[PDB]
């Protein structure tokens, strides 16, 4: 995605919706 | 107003304090009058602080 | 028509090609024939009065067989008219006398009366009236109501795919909107459960409703399934075979019959195999016994011996169910018909949900949802669940919402009842189920079909709506026990109930608000208005960008530019030209019908869902001749899109190039060239321009401002046309022409111009006479302008000379830098009219004196006060001079030893009363136009009271005289006209005294008649003088009633001449603004090759970035028409003669080809044409249409015929160095308005003023202003800085802290600067808030 | 007893004959947020003002103008104390009265309490530290503050109206907490990012740009002068053009020594106009930095070089220099801006033909069930999106190149001067994307529901708009204005969330 | 996260301003929470020397006076 709303994501630390597994 | 936090109260001025523009005038005025009263002799200005 | 009086005056010369086949209409339609349709007569249900009177009516009481019906109703003359309601306060308003029917029927009927007693015309109420402009004046002020736009009642589809569960897979749901009464939702789930929820309430498993409606779980099934039949023939099982039931599935076993293997197992069902048994025509197919493990029995089956329930109604069969109820002897099985692609098993898991069985147990279900927590009774569920949606009184779809409703749902009757049925109910759903198979659509909100209009008409009607039911149980209330002939409909029927729903809407309401009066555009703009806020509406914080936005169907009816810019964007719009409300209230717009290849001027309004199917063209097409399109394909629009459409296909076709915009876009030049951004800045900005001193005219017009000017009220135009008779710049009096006269009284109209007075704005509002004495003028004319008209076009500014280039910096960003010659000639002055106000009051010490002895004033202050105290009409005053001298009781000071030594050196008597005298704001001065005193009834007049009422009662007779003598000469004037005829004296009538005409008879004819007529009125007016005088007289001397404690309040009106300064707010009709900068001499103003200077320098660099090309052409085509003006000034000052100009001026209207205007030769070779070219030398006005205006070549050409070169770029020198400019730069004339923010308002200051009590902290009391206010940001702008001791001094000293305040004070003048801050008292309250709760808070340490 | 203390928890008491409940002490410390004293906003503060802003290019940047009137009653006790301390007045009364009669003995005292005495300016949006500076006042007759052009960026004010608010540093170290940290002059910088952000705005970097430009042959090419001084001199009395390619000696000074200035003198050779910006360049600066065209990026790295170099306060005196330079070389060229300076390419009518083919050849592609419904889409799309790209890179090659001049031959050709080429080439205002909209067409508009039309504005603004294709302007619009909107108001959210987490 | 993270606070003056209030006051006064300041947002709510910039000077030399001979 992106935007001024993916800042405040990415700061907020929000796991993502389908996220990866290391 | 405005549904802002504007309440009645916050709109209610203090009449009973003295503002202080008018406060440095008060202790304006007592230099004023000791300076007026050392122009007398010291009975008079005994007397006129006395009455 | 084909030109009037004034348009021989002055004519605009006007662009554009096309021609109009639809004028303007009314541009104030909307306020005027809603409320004309509110209060009226209507001999049926239609909306009216009389509609919400059969509605609440009759009333019966209790079982008491105590009935009140309604018989009639009518409004009363208003108590005063609107002038004189403006000035006392009170609202302009008439009585509601309605006629009521009291019956009683004997107990234990027949039904048959004992007594029925007519009360005559019960008063309920004062309605408030419309202005003949569309105004209300709620008290003293004129107020709008806007229109208002919501969610029409009716059923609506929606989506919600996405954002729910973020599994995707959508969703829908179904709402059904009543104009009144409980919303009922339905909505799916991912389960595909259908669930249904009262209003917001709970979620509910959907069939609960059905069984409340009376069906049992076998009906459910056979409502929204269909049937498989299962048949046991001979023995194992047959089934009946629709042979579309194959599609979409793929064969469980083999599929064969009549000896004929049709499908085998593993074989899917195409439309191949599908054909083969339609055209077979196979019935009947053999099925094995495991097939119905899954299949869902449709109706109950019982065991026929043993009476017991084999299966339920809904039950999954089962290979040991079907040997159970085979032996029983069953032959046939019902099951359902489920497809999990085309007809879902939805209704059949919604059962499985359900936990109630029955009517009654859904009901208990129902009534312990809604209102929970309480113990159901049967009588409760049922009285509820009857009282939601069936009932008459709680539940109304109103005409709007049945139609809406019936229409959605693809029925026939588009009109019905107003509550629901079971019918209705089952429909919705299966309607959702439709959707949710495939088949169908769902609708969306933001169409304007689903959007619905409401106006001042229609909500007042609920409101009175909603006193009758108020006032109806005290009806039923009182004619429970009434004793038989005692009470009658008067004692019943209140008043303060109705009176006060209709004025608490007009009152304060969110739709109810001042009109924006700075501005006829303002004025008329405001009043054609759309909002979705306030009551039944959405807030800003509630809706999203979708409703904001626009939509493809705000086509023609709804402004796209036109929105404010700000919180709500979108949410308020304004209504375009030419729309209209629809029948039902939707928005529906003008249309020509184009039958075969021809454009038929037959117009055609289509709503919003009307237009949807037609193909429509463009507003610019090209045809010709016969009107058939010229092109092979035109560009149309069909169905929510646009391409190019082939030549003769077109249903329809735009009327007018405009019909898209607002009369607030329409007025901006070459709009066409300018980026939607700044359009929707300019037609906002628009609004704003405070009118000037002298009216000017635009130079770059639209051809719209004619319009605006008229419709508005602002101007007064000829009721009946004539010569004028009397021309005062009071009044006017036109001497009607007898074709356009009335038999009776003969008459002339004398028309009262309003003078100098106050605006809601505090603008000033004055009209002055545009007509000449004895100059013909035809009806329908303009006879005086209003503030911003000349000679009625709508000047809301002054063009002037305008240069663009960057002066050394004084332009930097948007700044304006003006000659001095602009302020030197007043032009952009403007006039402020405001009201300010003294009050004396009652206060425990004692009354409060409006007397001219104040307390410690000098000869010099109470000069400009008279005797009795307030200050003489005319006397010029400025910041601080006494207006009114007011002092109230305040008894023993209780002063200190210092001062008391004073009073004993000095011997003055230190009053007992304190100064609250009413003076002049700081820094604004003006004259006094006008004073006005209003005394509580019984108080004695004072001096200047009665001086002032004396004087009244003096000019008012003399108004009134002055209308009688007018009145009587013009009909003694006609008298001796008919008296000429039949009987003719022509010397010898006007001899004898006038008083004695009347005697004369003549020959048997009409004229005998006629005498006879003119003899009636004539007596009449001689005592509707008397009548009026007496009236006013009353009026004038009667007490003003006034609020508790106040015993006389005195108004002083002042009129302030502010010109321009640096700091004002100015701009274009293009969006782009300004604030002036500098002021400078004429000396350095860039000037060109002539010498002539230039008014306004503008920086060039906004031009490009904002894009608004417009501006530009603005200036060029206004140099071109200048110079046409110029050029006539020239020769009218060389007097060439009649037919020079004649030539030149014919040169100018025809420009080259093709154009619309046609013109003279036709005007008077003489008196008519030097008049028109005199108006002309200022300028040459034109008219640029919309999107019909000029283009570049017509623009450069119009500058060949000027003189003045095509590139619209000269050569301009400073007038500092004189030197040139390198690089030729823009000259022209560009139309410029003052907003009104200027810079004499917005400043303030404060050094230290009062403060609030509960919390010590600046407040302004003397509209000496509160400080600024310092914020959290601030405080972090201060935090990044190290700044930490101005932060303090911020929160302490300078605000929070009593202390520290003064103590710091003392050092400012003492010299020594620091500060000794202690604690804010806000902080020290919340200590005792925090302690006055059971929290011990402590401040430890040291 | 609960609904006195906290009131809500259970019944919500309804006040007496008002039927919105009654606030209780615990609904007295709470609000919106937290608490109403210190949340913005905030409490009131004395000795304090505000009113609408205007230019005032003739401000030093240190200094701000303010109103007559404003400074009186701001520092009214200063005012008071002073005329008593020199003896103009017997008693503060009289004092009072003496200001209030407006004495004109009093201005004189106020421009004494003024002096040195700065006075901090603010702004709405108050986002970084830059948001509040100090100034030093400048009394002014006139009720508007005026702000010093170069500022105007920091604070992110438009001349359009905007406002801005006085405050007084009372106390003494307020006074040096303002001179020291918030002056103007301190705070040259971005704390985002050191580049300065007090860079050169539109006109003044119009001026540079003009100034320093070149034509192929303009009065005085080829002829040599011994320095800037005899430029000036050759240009203001009209002798030589402004541009004209010249070789003229200049000094220029390397600091490269061990913290000394090495000289070195040579001919250089460059134009009229760099060689008269050059008297404005400070000592340490090579002569590389003005030889260029000098357009808005680089007039910057100019700025910060001699900040990195010569330190302060050689580059706040040379940053008020160029701006009173630029704003008046920048008057004199008289660039303006007609109808005739946006050039249409003499080829558009062509282009969009071709492109309006490819159209017609897709969809007889779909009618033939050629290609499917979606790709038959897609393409359309694309060709008139490459179209819009031609037609661009086409009126950009015209409007940019097409001056075609002569110097003692038959041709050549260089950057064109026309008006809003400038413009957009020296970084001053416009930008490609904008003048596209202007000459070329401009762009496919986009439906609201955010799909793209396939028929874009094959029109622009020098040319008319008809009905439709303004009307699909409008969502972009529509658009925009919302989103900048709501989205001001969530800028400051985040950084809520920031200060408090630091 | 940001917001998350800033939910701790040592001083409870500066949590009852951005926080809930009502539950920050009760949860921290069963506890005898006593407030040393120490922080901005706290310093200025009470009306005193931020405890950075100008104001660092003062804290500083408080701060030893305190817990100290
Ligand atoms: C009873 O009405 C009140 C409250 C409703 O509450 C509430 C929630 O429901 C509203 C409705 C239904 C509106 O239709 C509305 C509105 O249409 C509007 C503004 C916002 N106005 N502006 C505010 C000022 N600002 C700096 C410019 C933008 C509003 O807030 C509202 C508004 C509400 O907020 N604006 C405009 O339409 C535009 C673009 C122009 C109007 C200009 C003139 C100037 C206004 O008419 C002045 C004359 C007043 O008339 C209003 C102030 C009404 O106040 C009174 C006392 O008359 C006020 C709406
Ligand atoms: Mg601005």
């Amino acid at each position: 995605t992106g935007g001024l709303p993916r800042v405040a994501d990415l700061f907020e630390a929000r796991r993502p919706k389908e996220p990866a597994i290391l | 107003g405005d549904d802002e936090d504007s309440h009645l109260g916050d709109f209610i001025e203090d009449t009973t304090l003295e503002l202080p523009l008018d406060s440095a005038t008060t202790e304006s005025l007592r230099a004023a009058t000791h300076d007026v009263l050392a122009g007398l002799t010291a009975r008079e200005a005994k007397v006129l602080r006395m009455r | 028509m084909v030109y009037s009086y004034t348009e021989k005056k002055r004519i605009r010369k006007d662009f554009g090609k096309r021609p109009q086949v639809l004028d303007v209409p009314y541009l104030l339609s909307i306020q005027l024939d809603s409320f004309q349709k509110f209060i009226e007569q209507d001999p049926e249900g239609q909306y009216g009065l009389e509609a919400a009177f059969r509605s609440v009516f009759p009333i019966q009481s209790y079982s008491g067989n105590s009935e009140l019906q309604y018989v009639s109703y009518r409004l009363g003359e208003p108590v005063f008219d609107v002038q004189e309601c403006q000035i006392r306060g009170v609202t302009y308003s008439a009585p509601l006398r309605v006629k009521l029917r009291l019956v009683i029927y004997e107990r234990e009927a027949p039904e048959g009366t004992v007594k029925d007693i007519k009360e005559q015309e019960v008063y309920m109420g004062e309605i408030p009236l419309m202005t003949d402009n569309g105004t209300f004046v709620i008290n003293g002020t004129e107020r709008v109501i806007v229109s208002q736009l919501h969610r029409s009642p009716g059923v609506f589809f929606d989506s919600d795919k996405g954002k729910t569960h973020s599994s995707g897979k959508v969703l829908y749901n179904a709402r059904i909107i009543p104009y009144r009464g409980s919303w009922l939702d339905f909505e799916f789930d991912p389960k595909d459960n259908l669930f249904v929820r009262i209003d917001r309430r709970r979620k509910l498993p959907a069939t609960i409703i059905l069984r409340a409606l009376n069906y049992t779980t076998e009906q459910i099934l056979d409502l929204f399934f269909e049937k498989v039949i299962f048949e046991i023939r001979d023995n194992k099982l047959q089934m009946e075979l629709v042979p579309e039931r194959l599609r979409g599935e793929t064969a469980s076993f083999d599929i064969e019959a009549n000896g004929k293997v049709y499908v085998e197992k593993g074989r899917r069902i195409t439309a191949r195999h599908i054909r083969q048994l339609e055209k077979d025509d196979v019935k009947l197919i053999e099925v094995p016994v495991e097939y119905i493990a899954g299949k869902v029995v449709a109706k109950d089956y019982i065991d026929e011996s043993t009476g017991e329930l084999i299966c339920a109604a809904n039950m999954e069969l089962s290979l040991d169910l079907l040997a159970k109820l085979s032996q029983s002897g069953h032959k046939r099985i019902e099951t359902l018909f489920t497809n999990d692609l085309d007809h879902g098993p939805y209704i059949s898991e919604t059962l499985r949900v359900d936990p109630t069985n029955d009517r009654l147990s859904a009901l208990v279900e129902i009534y312990r949802m809604m209102r929970p927590g309480e113990p159901p009774t049967r009588e409760a569920a049922e009285s509820l669940f009857e009282n939601l949606f069936f009932s008459e009184d709680r539940y109304d779809l109103s005409a709007v919402g049945r139609m809406k409703f019936n229409r959605s749902l693809l029925r026939e009757e588009i009109e019905g009842s107003g509550i629901l049925s079971k019918d209705d109910i089952i429909d919705v759903m299966k309607k959702l189920i439709d959707i949710r198979n495939g088949k169908g659509e769902v609708d969306d909100i933001d169409h304007l079909g689903n959007r619905r209009i409401r106006s001042v008409g229609e909500m007042a009607e609920n409101q009175f709506r909603v006193g009758l039911v108020r006032v109806e149980r005290a009806v039923k209330e009182r004619l429970s026990l009434g004793d038989l002939d005692t009470l009658m409909p008067q004692d019943m029927i209140n008043a303060k109930p109705i009176s006060a729903a209709v004025k608490e809407f007009f009152g304060s309401s969110q739709l109810s608000q001042f009109m924006d009066q700075n501005n006829p555009l303002s004025e008329i703009t405001h009043k054609r208005r759309i909002s979705a806020l306030g009551p039944g509406g959405l807030t800003r914080e509630r809706a999203g960008f979708e409703v904001r936005d626009v939509h493809p169907t705000h086509y023609g009816r709804v402004c796209p530019i036109e929105t404010p810019e700000g919180p709500n964007i979108g949410l308020i719009n304004s209504l375009s030209v030419y729309a209209q409300t629809n029948e039902y209230g939707f928005l529906e717009t003008p249309y020509r019908k184009v039958t075969d290849g021809v454009v038929t001027d037959e117009i055609h309004y289509l709503s919003a869902i009307e237009e949807g199917n037609y193909v429509i063209a463009q507003a610019n097409s090209n045809l010709d001749e016969e009107g058939h399109f010229v092109e092979d394909l035109v560009t149309c629009r069909s169905k929510g899109e646009s391409s190019l459409f082939s030549r003769d296909q077109v249903d329809y076709m735009d009327v007018s190039t405009q019909q898209v915009v607002s009369v607030g876009a329409s007025l901006i030049p070459f709009l066409e060239h300018d980026d939607a951004n700044r359009a929707l800045m300019g037609a906002n900005m628009q609004r704003q321009a405070v009118p000037t001193l002298r009216a000017d005219k635009p130079l770059v017009g639209t051809g719209m401002e004619r319009a605006v000017a008229v419709d508005s009220g602002v101007t007064a135009v000829a009721k009946r046309g004539g010569v004028v008779q009397y021309v005062d710049a009071s009044r006017i009096v036109i001497k009607v022409n007898e074709d356009e006269m009335y038999p009776g009284e003969a008459g002339i109209d004398i028309y009262n111009l309003t003078k100098y007075t106050r605006s809601n704005q505090n603008t000033c509002i004055n009209q002055m006479p545009c007509v000449s004495l004895g100059e013909p003028v035809e009806r329908g004319d303009v006879l005086a302008d209003g503030p911003s008209t000349d000679l009625g076009e709508l000047a809301l500014g002054q063009n002037m000379r305008v240069a663009f280039m960057p002066w050394n910096g004084y332009n930097f960003e948007d700044s304006i830098l003006v000659s001095e010659r602009v302020v030197q000639e007043d032009r952009f002055t403007t006039i402020h009219i405001q009201e300010l106000a003294c009050v004396s009051r009652d206060t425990k010490l004692g009354p409060e004196e409006i007397t001219a002895d104040i307390p410690n004033v000098g000869e010099a202050a109470l000069s400009k006060l008279d005797e009795s105290g307030i200050v003489y009409i005319g006397a010029e005053v400025t910041g601080g001079d006494i207006l009114v001298g007011k002092v109230t009781p305040k008894g023993e000071t209780q002063l200190t030893p210092e001062e008391k030594l004073l009073r004993a050196i000095f011997g003055e008597k230190a009053s007992d009363v304190k100064d609250s005298s009413l003076r002049v704001p700081n820094g604004v001065s003006g004259t006094v136009i006008d004073v006005q005193v209003f005394t509580r009834d019984g108080v004695e007049k004072d001096k200047r009271a009665l001086e002032i009422e004396e004087m009244q009662l003096k000019q008012a007779k003399k108004d009134l005289s002055e209308e009688l003598q007018i009145l009587e000469a013009g009909l003694f004037s006609r008298i001796r006209a008919v008296l000429v005829a039949g009987g003719v004296e022509a010397e010898k009538l006007d001899k004898l005294p006038r008083d004695r005409w009347l005697e004369l008879g003549l020959t048997d004819e009409e004229k005998q008649n006629q005498l006879e007529q003119l003899a009636e009125q004539y007596d009449e007016l001689k005592h509707e003088f008397e009548k009026k005088l007496e009236a006013k007289r009353r009026k004038i001397t009667q007490g003003d009633d006034l609020a508790p404690g106040v015993l006389k309040i005195v108004k002083v009106y002042l009129a302030v001449k502010r010109r321009i300064q640096p700091g004002d707010k100015m701009a274009g009709r293009h969006g782009n603004k300004g604030v002036i900068s500098k002021i400078n001499p004429i000396e350095d103003m860039p000037y060109d090759e002539n010498g002539t200077p230039v008014d306004i320098v503008l920086n060039p660099l906004g031009v490009p970035s904002r894009m608004n090309i417009g501006q530009i052409l603005e200036t060029h085509l206004g140099m071109a028409a200048k110079g046409i003006g110029d050029k006539i000034n020239a020769m009218l000052k060389q007097q060439q003669e009649v037919a020079k100009l004649r030539e030149f001026i014919q040169r100018a209207y025809d420009l080259g080809a093709d154009v619309r205007q046609k013109v003279d030769l036709s005007t008077f070779s003489d008196e008519e044409v030097m008049r028109l070219a005199e108006n002309l030398r200022k300028g040459m006005p034109i008219a640029t249409p919309v999107f019909d205006g000029a283009k570049e070549a017509e623009i450069k050409e119009l500058l060949k015929l000027g003189d003045l070169p095509t590139s619209g770029q000269i050569r301009l020198y400073d007038g500092r160095t004189g030197e040139q400019f390198e690089r030729p730069v823009t000259v022209g004339y560009m139309y410029m308005l003052k907003l009104n923010h200027l810079v004499d308002d917005k400043m303030h200051a404060r050094s230290t003023g009062s403060y609030s009590l509960v919390t010590q902290q600046p407040l302004g009391g003397k509209a000496q202003f509160g400080g600024q206010r310092f914020g959290e940001m601030e405080v972090w702008a201060l935090e990044a800085y190290g700044a930490a001791y101005t932060l303090q001094e911020m929160l302490t000293v300078k605000s929070d802290d009593v202390n520290g305040r003064t103590k710091m004070y003392k050092n400012i003048v003492d010299g020594n600067h620091q500060m000794e801050p202690g604690m804010p008292e806000s902080f020290n309250v919340l200590l005792k808030e925090i302690r006055s709760l059971g929290i011990n808070i402590e401040l430890e340490d040291e | 007893v609960d609904a006195l203390l906290d009131n809500g928890r259970r019944g919500r008491a309804i006040t007496g004959s008002n039927k919105r409940p009654l606030k209780s002490l615990a609904d007295m410390i709470k609000g919106k947020q937290g608490r109403f004293r210190q949340n913005l906003l905030g409490k009131r503060v004395d000795y304090s003002g505000r009113s609408v802003i205007t230019v005032g290019p003739y401000l030093r940047l240190h200094q701000c103008g303010l109103p007559k009137k404003m400074a009186l009653e701001l520092f009214k006790p200063f005012i008071y104390g002073k005329l008593e301390l020199r003896g103009l007045a017997t008693t503060i009364k009289a004092a009072k009265k003496m200001v209030e009669r407006e004495e004109a003995v009093v201005w004189d005292i106020l421009d004494e309490v003024i002096r040195e005495h700065p006075v901090l300016l603010n702004r709405a949006p108050t986002l970084h530290r830059l948001g509040i500076q100090a100034f030093e006042p400048v009394l002014i007759e006139g009720k508007a503050i005026q702000l010093h052009p170069l500022v105007c960026a920091a604070y992110n004010a438009d001349f359009d109206g905007d406002q801005m608010a006085v405050h007084v540093p009372l106390t003494l170290e307020a006074q040096l907490e303002a001179r020291a940290l918030m002056m103007s002059t301190n705070n040259i910088l971005s704390p985002a990012n050191g580049e300065p952000i007090i860079v050169p705005s539109q006109d003044v970097v119009l001026g540079l740009y003009y100034m320093t430009r070149d034509c192929v042959n303009a009065k005085g090419e080829g002829m040599v002068l011994t320095g800037p001084k005899e430029a000036e001199r050759l240009y203001r009395s009209g002798l030589a053009s402004l541009h004209a390619r010249v070789k003229v000696r200049i000094t220029e000074y390397e600091k490269d020594a061990n913290g000394e200035l090495v000289a070195k003198t040579s001919l250089k050779d460059t134009t009229v106009g760099r060689a008269i910006l050059w008297m404005i360049v400070p000592k340490g600066l090579p002569y590389s930095i003005v030889n260029q065209a000098l357009g808005k990026k680089a007039i910057s790295k100019m700025l910060n070089t001699c900040y990195r170099i010569l330190g302060l306060k050689p580059t706040v005196i040379f940053a008020d220099q160029i701006m009173y330079t630029g704003f008046a070389y920048a008057a004199r060229s008289g660039a303006s801006v007609g109808i005739d300076d946006m050039v249409i390419p003499e080829k558009k009518h062509e282009i969009i033909s071709e492109a309006e083919a490819e159209v017609a050849e897709i969809q007889e592609q779909f009618q033939s069930g050629l290609v499917t419904a979606g790709e038959r889409y897609n393409k359309v799309i694309d060709i008139w999106a490459a179209a819009n790209d031609r037609v661009s890179k086409a009126m950009m090659d015209n409007l940019q190149t097409e001056t075609v001049i002569n110097r003692d031959g038959q041709e050549e050709k260089q950057v064109s001067f026309n008006s809003i080429y400038m413009m957009a080439d020296s970084g001053a205002r416009g930008s490609a994307a904008q003048i596209r909209q202007l000459a070329g067409m401009r762009g496919l508009m986009a439906k609201p529901d955010g799909s793209i039309i396939e028929t874009p504005i094959t029109a622009n603004f020098r040319e008319g708009l008809n009905v439709l294709q303004y009307f699909i302007s409008t969502h972009g619009a529509r658009k925009g204005l919302a989103d900048t909107a709501l989205k001001t108001a969530n800028s400051g959210y985040l950084t809520r969330r920031l200060v408090d987490v630091a | 996260g940001i917001t998350k993270a800033s939910l701790a606070t040592e001083s409870f003056i500066s949590a009852a301003s951005f926080q809930e209030t009502t539950r920050v006051l009760t949860e921290a006064a069963v506890a005898g929470k006593r407030d040393e300041l120490r922080g901005l947002k706290e310093n200025v709510i009470v009306g005193r020397l931020i405890p950075a910039g100008t104001g660092y000077a003062y804290h500083q030399d408080r701060m030893r006076r305190r817990a100290a001979g």
